[PDB]
């Protein structure tokens, strides 16, 4: 048992988002499963469940827009959340629960997927334009860098000099900008250096893209 | 509908006990089979607790759990490094489908020394200069404690406008790190002397400075 989520990692506002979860070692009709999601700086959110039988419990608050249905045959669960809006981008997790019924109701998580982020944009798709870096301006150490602009979704990638080079290297989180696109730097410091050669090598899998961006270290 | 209510915060040392209450009502954790989850920096979370007081296969059994009518508590008897995480409790409401995770509570280690930001300001390339467009971008690295504030500056006047901030993020060495941006059109970057990235760390700030005829 491992489980994972699969789906797109952006959607847009109003549209309905839809993941599936597969990557079972056990039969659906033996266990039930279980959505869970965690929105940025809040608390993981129970979605809801659908039991062996088929029969599924929803979150009260969020009910009007869930469905979770499944299919044994695939080993397949299903959840779609109807006119997403910002409030829905959230690191959606597929889960195998314990549920069972003084008259208490048991539940735990007995298994966790690995998660999928989902973000929900009026942004869609776009690769990053990458631009060198050098604090030379404002010292016998520079730093270079290389600002990775304006892209959706996250994740990016950011390696130097093909991944020669690892000492000195800092990639930062990205900051979402007024333009409701991402931004992310890396930088290195270099103790040089003369004809030596920088080059930052940033990977964006949503676009399918790979730059390679070289860096003039002079000084 | 029911609220699991967790303090926000938790921190110890190396080896002390830590506690974190979670208080419901009569109809979730006063019904007695509560949940523990913790979730590492950058993982799935993971299942400690269930049953009020069972512990997960694997689990380390420094880690303990009980309940006292609505309230349960987890307990961790000698708090070590790999515990600095998020702990979640749960319970199910009405229906062992109807699930209610608590607020979530972020467990600090403490034992760090202080340590100041380094601070690096990059002016913007002339290449994104030539789209009309000037990102400033702020570098903030190796301080401890996690908080830093950044503050702009344009000739010894403050902006506000086109900046965005992160909050500080764990870096491997377990000191943190920061960024922050200041989007200008090419012509604001041109038309000043000087911009300036101020970034305050517990009462002292390090300054860093780009002046546009220079870069």
């Amino acid at each position: 048992v491992q489980l994972r989520e699969s789906g797109p990692s952006l959607v847009q506002p109003s549209q309905t988002l839809s993941l599936t979860c597969t990557a079972s070692g056990f039969s659906l009709s033996d266990k039930a499963v279980g959505w869970v999601r965690q929105a940025p700086g809040k608390a993981l959110e129970w979605l809801g469940s659908i039991d062996t039988g088929g029969s599924t419990g929803y979150n009260p608050g969020l009910k009007s827009r869930l469905s979770i249905t499944k299919d044994n045959s695939k080993s397949q669960v299903s959840l779609s959340v109807s006119s997403v809006t910002t409030e829905d981008s959230a690191t959606y997790y597929c889960t195998t629960v314990h549920q069972e019924t003084i008259h208490s109701y048991e539940f735990h998580v007995d298994a966790w997927g690995r998660g999928l982020l989902v973000t929900v944009s009026s942004a869609s798709t776009t690769a990053p334009k990458v631009y060198p870096l050098s604090s030379c301006c404002g010292s016998s150490t520079v730093t270079l860098g290389c600002l990775v602009s304006s892209y959706m979704p996250e994740p990016v990638t950011v390696t130097w000099n093909s991944g020669a080079l690892k000492s000195g290297v800092h990639t930062f989180p990205a900051v979402l900008q007024s333009s409701g696109l991402y931004s992310l730097s890396s930088m290195v410091t270099v103790p040089g250096s003369g004809t030596q050669t920088f080059t930052c090598n940033v990977a964006h899998p949503a676009s399918s893209t790979k730059v390679d961006k070289a860096v003039d270290p002079r000084c | 509908q029911g609220v699991l209510t967790q303090p926000s915060s938790v921190s110890g040392s190396l080896g002390q006990r830590v506690s974190i209450t979670c208080s419901g009502s009569s109809s979730n954790v006063g019904r007695g089979y509560v949940s523990w989850y913790q979730m590492t920096p950058g993982s799935a979370p993971r299942t400690l607790i269930y049953g009020d007081t069972n512990r997960a296969s694997g689990v380390p059994d420094r880690f303990s759990a009980s309940r006292s009518g609505n309230t349960a508590t987890l307990t961790i008897s000698s708090l070590q490094a790999e515990d600095e995480a998020d702990y979640f409790c749960a319970s199910a409401e009405g229906s062992s489908s109807n699930a209610v995770f608590g607020s979530g509570t972020t467990l600090t280690v403490l034992g760090q020394p202080k340590s100041p930001p380094s601070v690096t300001l990059f002016p913007p390339s002339t290449e994104e200069l030539n789209g009309n467009k000037a990102t400033l971008v702020c570098l903030i690295s190796d301080f401890y404690p996690g908080s830093v504030t950044v503050v702009w500056k344009a000739d010894g006047s403050t902006i506000t406008r086109n900046v965005e901030t992160t909050r500080a993020s764990k870096q491997s060495n377990s000191k943190y790190a920061a960024s922050s941006y200041l989007s200008l059109t090419s012509s604001d970057w041109k038309s000043k002397g000087s911009y300036s990235c101020e970034v305050t760390h517990e009462g002292s700030t390090v300054t860093k400075t780009v002046k546009p005829s220079e870069c």
